[PDB]
Formats: C-alpha cells, sequence, structure tokens
RNA sequence: CUUUAAUGUUUGAUGUUCUAACGUUGACCCGUAAUCCGGGUUGCGGACAGUGUCUGGUGGGUAGUUUGACUGGGGCGGUCUCCUCCUAAAGAGUAACGGAGGAGCACGAAGGUUGGCUAAUCCUGGUCGGACAUCAGGAGGUUAGUGCAAUGGCAUAAGCCAGCUUGACUGCGAGCGUGACGGCGCGAGCAGGUGCGAAAGCAGGUCAUAGUGAUCCGGUGGUUCUGAAUGGAAGGGCCAUC
RNA sequence: UGAACUCGCUGUGAAGAUGCAGUGUACCCGCGGCAAGACGGAAAGACCCCGUGAACCUUUACUAUAGCUUGACACUGAACA
RNA sequence: GUUUAUUAAAAACACAGCACUGUGCAAACACGAAAGUGGACGUAUACGGUGUGACGCCUGCCCGGUGCCGGAAGGUUAAU
RNA sequence: AGGACCGAACCGACUAAUGUUGAAAAAUUAGCGGAUGACUUGUGGCUGGGGGUGAAAGGCCAAUCAAACCGGGAGAUAGCU
RNA sequence: UUUUGUAUAAUGGGUCAGCGACUUAUAUUCUGUAGCAAGGUUAACCGAAUAGGGGAGCCGAAGGGAAACCGAGUCUUAACU
C-alpha cells in the first residue's frame, strides 16, 4: 500500500459501519440440506448433530436453495417466504 | 570577477485547462443527455431537442443525429438534433 | 469573513435542520422562511438559531 | 597527508 | 506465517459478490455546509473500487 | 431579603510555652588493646529539621531528535493551492526562475417568477449652475452595463425598474464530459410538497469560468440499528452539522 | 602490471591519440644520462554537491530529565492565646 | 615558566597584583542512589567561583532589554 | 641573597641541510634554550570512558581519541557503488 | 561496467588453480498437471507406524445491508419507471 509518500487509498477513505457480534451466531440452512437430518425431525440440536452447522450457531434460516423432495417438519427455525412453500409442495410442514 | 546575482520573475502562474469545444461533430449520432458542447458563453445555442445547461454546456435531449446550422437575423450558430 | 454560519430551525416538533450563512452585522433581525421539512413532509416555517 | 586542490 | 491483514484497510473496504470492494465516499464527513445538496447527495451511496486500484487493495486484504 | 450582634459548634490559620517522637559532626562511662559503630547517662535543639508519596516553578547541567523542495552548481533572493489570456503549431492536451493580471469572497436580495424598459458620448436651449449635477430636443447605435481580474457571452437581453415570494426544496436519476486515482462537472425525466403566471410554462441559487483542504480524532442534535447472563444504560453505528 | 610487433605531424573522435584517417620518417639490440608525455605511481577527492547518512558542539528550536526550589499528607505530640 | 608526543613555542596559557561575588562551620562547593570523603585536623587576615593580568596615570555616561538581589499589596495559579 | 649571570652532565626542541620503498612508523649533523628551581630523575601507589587528567593545544589516557580497547546485541541499517 | 554517448586519456583485473552471489520455512494468489466432484480434504493424536483410524476444523454450493433483518433477492425511499 506504499505509493511513494502519496497518501493511501486505504487512508484516503472513511472508516464506515461496525460489526455485529449476533451475526456470528447466525447460519443459513438448504433445501438440499433437510435430507441430511437423521430421522425427519430438523431442528437446532439436529442440525448440529449432522455436523451442519457449527457448534455455536444459535440461530438458523431454512432459504431456498437447492430443492427438497422428502417430507420434513421444520421445528424453531425460521423459514423464508419462498422455502415455506417448498417444503409444503414436499408434503412437509413448519411448526414454532 | 565576481559572479553577479539575477533578479527574479514577477510572473508565473497559470491555471488548468478545462478541456472545451466541440464534443459531437455534425451527422454523429448520439443519445439523450449527450454532451455535446463545453462554452463560455453561448457561442452556439440550442436549437431543437438540444438544451441548454447553467454553465451554457448544450446537451441532447433526444436521440438522433447532430445538425450544425446557421440562423436567423443575426447569424448565430445552433446546433439541433434530427431524428433517426 | 463577517458572513457567518447560522441554522434554521423546524418550528415543527420535529429536530431538522438547515444551515447557512448570515451576515450578523448589517441584518440583525432573525431569518425566517418557509422551507420543506422530510420528516413531516411539509412546507414550515424555519427560524434561525445557533450553529 | 599533501597539499590539496 | 500466516499473512497479517493491513487493519485498516479491513475497516474501509468489503468484498462484494463478484469479487470487487464497496467503498464509503470521500468529502462527506465535515464543511457541508457550502457544498450543494445535489453534491452531498451522490455521495452518500457506496461505491466500488476502481480497476487501477484493485491491485492495491487485494495486496492489502489477503484473507478478505 | 439587607445591614448586623451574641451564643453554640465545626474546620482552617498565626503566635507563645512544654517534652515524650526525632536530631546531635556537645561532654562523660562501657563493649575495648578502637577519633568506626552500638548501648548508657547528661546538655542543647524540638515537633521544627530531615526523609518518602504527590504537586507548581526553574532547569543546554544532561539526553533523544528535527531544522523542506525547486534551482542553467549550492547559498542568498523568489516560488509552492486556485482562476483568465498569450506562448500552444485553426479538435483536446502541451514546458521554462517565459510574457501579463486576479482569488482565499459578497448577496434573504444582488435568488425565483410575472409585467415593463433600453446605453456611452457629444451638440443645441434653459434660475443659481461652473469643462462636468437636474430639465427638453437632436445626433449616435452598445463605443455602455455585468457585485470584484481576464476571456467568451448577452437586445428574446444575461443590462435597468416594480409587484408577489423562498425552488438558495426533500428522495432519486436515463445519459454524458474530465481525471492514474481520490475525485470534479452537466443533465432530461420520475415521487412528494411549494412560489410566480390567465395560461403555455419557469424555479433543485447568482451571465459562465476563482472565493478552497482528504483521512484520523473529538463535539452537538436526531434515530424503527447494536446493547458481552437477563432488563436498562454507557459506548458504537446510521442521518444532519461543527 | 588487460595484452603489446610500444615513432612524428595534421585532422577526426566521449570534445588534449603510440594504436583511427592521410602523410612523413625509421636496419636489429644494449649501456650511461635528462625528465616533455604515457591525462605516469601512491590514496574508492580531504574542495563542491547529494543522502528524508553519522558525530560532536550551541541556543530564549521541540520533548524530557538529574539537580535546586514550593506546598499537601505520613513519621508527628501536649497546653494556651 | 607552560603548550598542540608526531608540520604551529607564539602576541596563546600561567603569573604576582586587582575587583566582584558566595560561604558562620554538620560552611559554600565537589565525588557518591547512600554511608562517607575532600575543602580542613582549616574558621572571614579563611575557603570556593568569575573576570582582569607587574608597575605608573586612570577606569567616564546608560538599569530601557536579559540576568541577579530585595519586596509584598493586588491579579492569576498545583496537588488537596 | 637570587623562579640572578656564563657554561658541562641532565632536561628541552628554535633554524638549516640530509633522510622520506629511511640507520629510524619522528632520527642524524651543525648551530640553539634552561641549567638551585613553577627544576630533573629512580621505585611504588591513586584517578577509567560522557569518565579521568589538563599552566587549556579538543591536548593526553599503551604507535588508536570531538568520546580508548575487547567481546556481545549483530548478518544494525545502507532509496548508495 | 556505467552511460545520451567510451579505442577512450572514465572504472576493474599481474597470471594460474581452488572457493565465491536469487536460498530455506510458513501463509496467500495465479498457471500447468493428477484425484475426487456439489462436494473436496483432514490437523494434533492413536497406530507391531509412509497403511488404517481420527472430519475437531477449513474452503465451496447465496446474496443484499452499518446493523436489526430479509433472502434469489435485497438496500436506498413515504414510494419507486
Ligand atoms: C589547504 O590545506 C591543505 O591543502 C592541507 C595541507 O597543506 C599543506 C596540509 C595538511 C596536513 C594535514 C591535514 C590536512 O587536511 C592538510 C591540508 C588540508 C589533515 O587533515 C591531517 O591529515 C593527516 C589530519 O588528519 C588531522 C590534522 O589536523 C586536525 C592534520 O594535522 C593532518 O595530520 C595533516 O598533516
Ligand atoms: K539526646
Ligand atoms: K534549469
Ligand atoms: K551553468
Ligand atoms: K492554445
Ligand atoms: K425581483
Ligand atoms: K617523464
Ligand atoms: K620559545
Ligand atoms: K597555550
Ligand atoms: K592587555
Ligand atoms: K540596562
Ligand atoms: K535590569
Ligand atoms: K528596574
Ligand atoms: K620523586
Ligand atoms: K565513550
Ligand atoms: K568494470
Ligand atoms: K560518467
Ligand atoms: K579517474
Ligand atoms: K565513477
Ligand atoms: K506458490
Ligand atoms: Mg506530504
Ligand atoms: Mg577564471
Ligand atoms: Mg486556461
Ligand atoms: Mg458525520
Ligand atoms: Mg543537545
Ligand atoms: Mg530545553
Ligand atoms: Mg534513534
Ligand atoms: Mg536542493
Ligand atoms: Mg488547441
Ligand atoms: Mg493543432
Ligand atoms: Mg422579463
Ligand atoms: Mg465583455
Ligand atoms: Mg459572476
Ligand atoms: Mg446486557
Ligand atoms: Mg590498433
Ligand atoms: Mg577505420
Ligand atoms: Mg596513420
Ligand atoms: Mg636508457
Ligand atoms: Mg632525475
Ligand atoms: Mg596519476
Ligand atoms: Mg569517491
Ligand atoms: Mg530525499
Ligand atoms: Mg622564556
Ligand atoms: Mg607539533
Ligand atoms: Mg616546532
Ligand atoms: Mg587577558
Ligand atoms: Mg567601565
Ligand atoms: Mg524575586
Ligand atoms: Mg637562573
Ligand atoms: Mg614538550
Ligand atoms: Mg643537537
Ligand atoms: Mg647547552
Ligand atoms: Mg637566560
Ligand atoms: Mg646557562
Ligand atoms: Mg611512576
Ligand atoms: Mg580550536
Ligand atoms: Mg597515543
Ligand atoms: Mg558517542
Ligand atoms: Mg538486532
Ligand atoms: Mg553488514
Ligand atoms: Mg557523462
Ligand atoms: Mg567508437
Ligand atoms: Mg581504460
Ligand atoms: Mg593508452
Ligand atoms: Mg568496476
Ligand atoms: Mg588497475
Amino acid at each position: 500500500g506504499f505509493e511513494g509518500g502519496q497518501m493511501p487509498l486505504y487512508r484516503r477513505l472513511p472508516k464506515f459501519g461496525f460489526t455485529s457480534r449476533k451475526a456470528a451466531i447466525t447460519a443459513e440452512i438448504r433445501l438440499s440440506d433437510l435430507a441430511k437430518v437423521e430421522g425427519g425431525v430438523v431442528d437446532l440440536n439436529t442440525l448440529k448433530a449432522a455436523n451442519i452447522i457449527g457448534i455455536q450457531i444459535e440461530f438458523a434460516k431454512v432459504i431456498l436453495a437447492g430443492e427438497v423432495t422428502t417430507p420434513v417438519t421444520v421445528r424453531g427455525l425460521r423459514v423464508t417466504k419462498g422455502a415455506r412453500a417448498a417444503i409444503e409442495a414436499a408434503g412437509g410442514k413448519i411448526e414454532e | 570577477a565576481h559572479k553577479k546575482a539575477g533578479g527574479s520573475t514577477r510572473n508565473g502562474r497559470d491555471s488548468e485547462a478545462k478541456r472545451l469545444g466541440v464534443k459531437r461533430f455534425g451527422g454523429e449520432s448520439v443519445l439523450a443527455g449527450s454532451i455535446i458542447v463545453r462554452q463560455r458563453g453561448t457561442k452556439f445555442h440550442a436549437g431543437a431537442n438540444v438544451g441548454c445547461g447553467r454553465d451554457h454546456t448544450l446537451f441532447a435531449k433526444a436521440d438522433g443525429k447532430v445538425k450544425f446550422e446557421v440562423k436567423g437575423p443575426k447569424n448565430r450558430k445552433f446546433i439541433s438534433i434530427e431524428a433517426e | 469573513g463577517i458572513r457567518e454560519k447560522i441554522k434554521l430551525v423546524s418550528s415543527a416538533g420535529t429536530g431538522h435542520f438547515y444551515t447557512t450563512t448570515k451576515n450578523k452585522r448589517t441584518k440583525p433581525e432573525k431569518l425566517e422562511l418557509k422551507k420543506f421539512d422530510p420528516v413531516v413532509r411539509q412546507h414550515v416555517i424555519y427560524k434561525e438559531a445557533k450553529i | 597527508a599533501a597539499p590539496q586542490k | 506465517p500466516k499473512i497479517k491483514t493491513v487493519r485498516g484497510a479491513a475497516k474501509r473496504f468489503k468484498k462484494t459478490g463478484k469479487g470487487g470492494f464497496k467503498h464509503k465516499h470521500a468529502n462527506l464527513r465535515h464543511i457541508l455546509t457550502k457544498k450543494a445538496t445535489k453534491r452531498k447527495r451522490h455521495l452518500r451511496p457506496k461505491a466500488m473500487v476502481s480497476k487501477g486500484d484493485l491491485g492495491l487493495v487485494i495486496a492489502c486484504l489477503p484473507y478478505a
């Protein structure tokens, strides 16, 4: 980043934002991941046992990525508007 | 002998050049918003489909071909855009 | 110069304000203008205040 | 040492 | 040893989907009364690092 | 309330005595074969001096460093950012300690809009009045004016005058120009809410080009963000501004 | 001490030529002498400039500090005006 | 008299003499984290620092600036 | 009597020449200054590196001094050759 | 060798023989090549030990926003053509 003594680019520009501590304990789940758990019940404990999310994770969203074909029940996770439709089409149900 | 000191110049200043002048010439196709001339004062005037900015910049308000023309009793130079 | 900065504060309950420069000596009376307040989304009277 | 120019 | 990030750059650029960097515009911190609102309004949104600069940024941010 | 007196109490200051901490490089005895040191007795000082922590001053006695570049060699002298003209070779750009001048602002009207108007200079005739004031007529035709340099513009006036106003608005922005970049500039049109006008329309400061300074740090106001067990708060972010 | 089969002159040429061009002179090799040249030998110019080099010195440059000096608290008590 | 050992021996340094100034003795002052030591087994006719430099005639004016000495009213001012 | 006079030993170092890959990393030859004093010399001791010592020349401190030598930090750093 | 430019009278070398200068470790990125592939790969450690076990972790398949948060969308804004 030395430029011959001109004020270097990473110091002309302002610092911005802050770091969220809650972001680090949050994860996203794909539809294609829902088939990998054992026992057809998806929750944080079950996703951790499948090594799909880290042990520190406390919140997870299922998002419309990939596809799911087996029925599933999702318990205590949040679900995107599009992911909900996909789980319902597969004959699953979401509960809270 | 002794080497004798010179004086000094009182001059030595100038401003940055402003890149004025014609930016699109006759027959050249342009999109709306395209700047056609950068000016000081209205050395050219806005014709049909041409706008004039606060600094007398002429710009296209329609797509078409640039037409230069001389008009009016004062023989003033007008720029216009003709639809393609 | 004597042209000095002031702010104009919205007479609505909002906090919104404009800033401007005023010649304090020659025009000692307060500046007052109607201006748009984007918090209430109305033209409202604004009054001079300290920067 | 010597005389220098 | 591991390369160390230039921590002052980590506070100023963030990486984006296709690998470019966004940054905040200069000139918007103080001396704001004299600047036209048009000018100030255009400085609010984040902007993308230019072609000639990417080489310098990537050097500072090896782990981005 | 104001002036003011006593009593009580608390706390501070000064002065004079006292002895018991402390000092003794006063005398004497002992350890002892010893002008060190320690103990004992006694005299003189005495809550001072002196030492520790904290604190103001002084402090080249000592220490670590800084003290620019350009430059028809360095020093001395001049310059260092911005605007206008020439050099610049009829697109843009183009150097020199080349030739010439300016800026580091002003204005709530000197901004917006509607309506109206048209200059300098000179010659005639007129109280004071004169080479030059105000008045009438003529010639002239922009040789004037432009808040401040110069250039380019300006009669549809961008020059001059009057009424009503705050568009010197908030969120955006097709598309371009100019920079290595940071950046700087022009802009139709959308949404909201205004001003002038009968209306078409015009208005996102000023005839245009100078009137300026990144980031860090910190201050002020707001906010549907964050808040280290939890509820707050501090601190941070975001928005406006210094 | 790069190697040499190691002349003069005028010109040219990184601008002062034994070595290039033109031209003149000159059998091969020693010894004794003199120092005009080989920009002769000796020393990575000591003058000058440069380096965001060094040292040491000065001061009302900057920032510290030993020492000197002020006060508060401690060692530190009694009585009275 | 002394001095640049190894390019300078001098007009430089020292000098006897002069003046100012500090120091009352556990002296000032110097070397020491301190103890202690020198000054001095001395005591203002003594000791330290500074300038001048035998002797003779002399050494004039300025206290505004910087320094030092004395003062304490008032303004300001640290820890607490 | 005398920091008195002339002058050997002794102590010094004013001039000239020689030498300068020296007889010698400071000498020799011929002259020169002091020579009872602030003199000179033998043996031993003490002062230590931002320190000593200095009749003061930045002079001397083991052929070294505007900060000795040895070892270490250490392959300091060298936008320079 | 260094330079705009060297027969240069700019630098360096008396000659010979031996020695003498782009390395290693760990991260990161790009290229070639090999394995596996929406998956790839294990570290320490265990191990009658280049095997096998160990998937703790790491990269990838989702982004936008300062963040809460939303999610093939999201931010900006009262709202977007
Ligand atoms: C213009 O003047 C000269 O041309 C010139 C000169 O012309 C006769 C003679 C000399 C003699 C010398 C020096 C010179 O510079 C010098 C100069 C310049 C030195 O610097 C010397 O060189 C070993 C040294 O290191 C330290 C010394 O004194 C600090 C001298 O004594 C020195 O010893 C010496 O003999
Ligand atoms: K006693
Ligand atoms: K020059
Ligand atoms: K010259
Ligand atoms: K030109
Ligand atoms: K008006
Ligand atoms: K010769
Ligand atoms: K002598
Ligand atoms: K001397
Ligand atoms: K004298
Ligand atoms: K005086
Ligand atoms: K005085
Ligand atoms: K006085
Ligand atoms: K003796
Ligand atoms: K030293
Ligand atoms: K060479
Ligand atoms: K050269
Ligand atoms: K040479
Ligand atoms: K050279
Ligand atoms: K690599
Ligand atoms: Mg600079
Ligand atoms: Mg001459
Ligand atoms: Mg120009
Ligand atoms: Mg801000
Ligand atoms: Mg110093
Ligand atoms: Mg100082
Ligand atoms: Mg240093
Ligand atoms: Mg210079
Ligand atoms: Mg041109
Ligand atoms: Mg041309
Ligand atoms: Mg009009
Ligand atoms: Mg004009
Ligand atoms: Mg103007
Ligand atoms: Mg909490
Ligand atoms: Mg030849
Ligand atoms: Mg030839
Ligand atoms: Mg020939
Ligand atoms: Mg011979
Ligand atoms: Mg000879
Ligand atoms: Mg030579
Ligand atoms: Mg050299
Ligand atoms: Mg430099
Ligand atoms: Mg004598
Ligand atoms: Mg000598
Ligand atoms: Mg001599
Ligand atoms: Mg004297
Ligand atoms: Mg006198
Ligand atoms: Mg005083
Ligand atoms: Mg005698
Ligand atoms: Mg001697
Ligand atoms: Mg002799
Ligand atoms: Mg003799
Ligand atoms: Mg004699
Ligand atoms: Mg004699
Ligand atoms: Mg001895
Ligand atoms: Mg000297
Ligand atoms: Mg020696
Ligand atoms: Mg040193
Ligand atoms: Mg080191
Ligand atoms: Mg080295
Ligand atoms: Mg050259
Ligand atoms: Mg050649
Ligand atoms: Mg050569
Ligand atoms: Mg030769
Ligand atoms: Mg060489
Ligand atoms: Mg050689």
